[PDB]
């Protein structure tokens, strides 16, 4: 229900991500969205400015993380609530997204993982954001919100 | 793992900080 | 067997291992993470096995009491929740899993047995273990019997040998063992003589007093919450209560707390803790376990008062109350495997009770 919600925000997101990176995983094939793809527009954005301003990190993410079938939700989960745990700002939001991105773009499709692992990072962080902040967003007036913070 | 969901946060704050019209 | 993104869990045949699977079915749906659920006969005598080669099971399920064997041989993590996790059990049940100022498992439920009886053959149950022998040779006469249990366990026979004096340890003192003591013998004495006048059968196991009593044939079992369910099937109208005292002392039962190990050489140690914190103890994880087998009262806070309603559980609690958490230093399988013996000789003849009681003082060291 709210799940899907945000799935369909981070669905496209990932998929532009993959076809970037010239990959072509089952499911995100293309983009049939068509006002709910100015969330995505405005995603990818602030998405890519924050990582054209930390190139380095985002290079060298998943060679950190050493990320196996035992320890990639686990990580997730743990990073995700370490980006939350202060407090939460739009900011943070894009941070969380970009991170789950590279995750599932990168990450999940080295030698010892499959491309199964895409769509589970995907609901990972859509279950994550339906349960963890959808709070916070519905009172900063939602996706709406969002928009009109990064213009 | 913990520092580096920290540097992420810290990531998300600059552009926050960025974006702030307030 | 182990691999790495996926979950094994062994629990004994007598849970509920099939609405357990419902809960691990839930999180492979959102982790993509399969897990597989067992129930091998011997489970506990098996994981310290193979689990100290580095194979078995990542989690196991079993009563605390044995939990401080494997964990002073290195076979259990230790299990570390966060504050927030950790208010959300009983204090007392963590006590149950705190070995050596390390919590080894998360505890699930308390477990202590209760008097069932079929309404229909005792409206009234008895509150005495004196007055059974009577209340057998009426049923007797209209063929039937008054109670049949479990008497290859020792779990099922300690109530009455405690009642007058028996204990097992003593901060635990290991020299001090009170399984030969004038308590203990007047019990394990009660049981024997109910034998020898015909009143119960040795060799009477779980099965044999689950089928009678389920079936109508026998007035009074002494078991559990997770045989409740199989009673229900029965549409045995049926009723849990006090156990019988012995010499006006209440029975004591040792009190058990299900609870979760994680192994020590398992690979998915972090997925373990996101299953148990995060799918198993939940209102909505434990209610799946209970719905197949009723887990007793459980450590969750919010689940347990749910339930505490429930008169079952309030005779648990009522004979929980007047016995004793288990220790779970090592000493304890030792103390069982010596009782168990001693249990079985003097009822089937092959030791008198004193020589089947000392051999057991000794054994249990
Ligand atoms: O009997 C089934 C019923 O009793 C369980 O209690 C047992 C203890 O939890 C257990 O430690 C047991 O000790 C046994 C050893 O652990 C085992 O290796 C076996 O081979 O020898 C001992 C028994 O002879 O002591 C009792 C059983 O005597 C448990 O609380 C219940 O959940 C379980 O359903």
């Amino acid at each position: 229900a709210q799940e899907d919600n945000y799935k369909r925000i981070v669905k496209s997101y990932v998929g532009e991500k993959l076809r970037k990176k010239g990959l072509k995983i089952r499911g995100y094939e293309g983009e049939e969205l068509k006002p709910v793809i100015e969330i995505a527009k405005t995603l990818q954005r602030v998405g890519d400015e924050l990582e054209s301003a930390n190139t380095d990190f985002f290079k060298n993410m998943c060679d950190q993380l050493q990320i196996t079938p035992s320890t990639a939700y686990p990580t997730f989960q743990s990073i995700a609530d370490e980006i939350f745990v202060s407090g939460k700002n739009w900011g943070r939001v894009v941070a969380f997204l970009t991170f789950g991105g590279n995750f599932a773009v990168h990450c999940a499709l080295r030698a010892d993982m499959g491309e199964e692992y895409v769509d589970r990072v995907v609901n990972w962080i859509s279950k994550y954001m339906a349960v963890n902040l959808d709070y916070w967003i519905n009172q900063q007036g939602g996706w709406d919100g969002f928009l009109i913070f990064f213009e | 793992t913990e520092n580096l969901g920290r540097v992420l946060a810290s990531f998300g704050d600059e552009i926050n900080d960025k974006y702030r019209q307030v | 067997k182990i691999e790495e993104g996926k979950l094994v869990i062994w629990i004994n045949g007598d849970k509920g291992y099939n609405g357990l699977a419902e809960v691990g079915k839930k999180f492979e749906k959102d982790t993509g993470i399969k897990v597989t659920v067992e129930h091998p006969d011997k489970l506990e005598e098996k994981f310290p096995q193979v689990a100290a080669t580095g194979d078995g099971p990542d989690i196991i399920f079993w009563a605390h009491d044995r939990f401080g064997g494997y964990a002073q041989s290195g076979l259990l993590a230790e299990i570390t929740p966060d504050k927030a996790f950790q208010d959300k059990l009983y204090p007392f049940t963590w006590d149950a899993v705190r070995y050596n100022g390390k919590l080894i498992a998360y505890p699930i439920a308390v477990e202590a047995l209760s008097l069932i009886y079929n309404k229909d053959l005792l409206p009234n149950p008895p509150k005495t273990w004196e007055e059974i022998p009577a209340l057998d040779k009426e049923l007797k006469a209209k063929g039937k019997s008054a109670l049949m249990f479990n008497l290859q366990e020792p779990y099922f026979t300690w109530p009455l040998i405690a009642a007058d004096g028996g204990y097992a340890f003593k901060k635990y003192d290991i020299k001090d063992v009170g399984v030969d003591n004038a308590g203990a013998k007047a019990g394990l004495t009660f049981l024997v003589d109910l034998i020898k006048n015909k009143h119960m059968n040795a060799d009477t196991d779980y099965s044999i007093a689950e089928a009678a009593f389920n079936k109508g044939e026998t007035a009074m079992t002494i078991n559990g919450p997770w045989a409740w369910s199989n009673i229900d099937t029965s549409k045995v109208n049926y009723g849990v209560t006090v156990l019988p005292t012995f010499k006006g002392q209440p029975s004591k039962p040792f009190v058990g707390v299900l609870s979760a190990g994680i192994n020590a050489a398992s690979p998915n140690k972090e997925l373990a803790k996101e299953f148990l914190e995060n799918y198993l103890l939940t209102d909505e994880g434990l209610e799946a376990v209970n719905k197949d087998k009723p887990l007793g009262a459980v450590a969750l806070k919010s689940y347990e008062e749910e339930l505490a309603k429930d008169p079952r559980i309030a005779a648990t609690m009522e004979n929980a109350q007047k016995g004793e958490i288990m220790p779970n230093i090592p000493q304890m399988s030792a103390f069982w495997y010596a009782v168990r013996t001693a249990v079985i000789n003097a009822a089937s003849g092959r030791q008198t009770v004193d020589e089947a009681l000392k051999d057991a003082q000794t054994n249990s060291s």
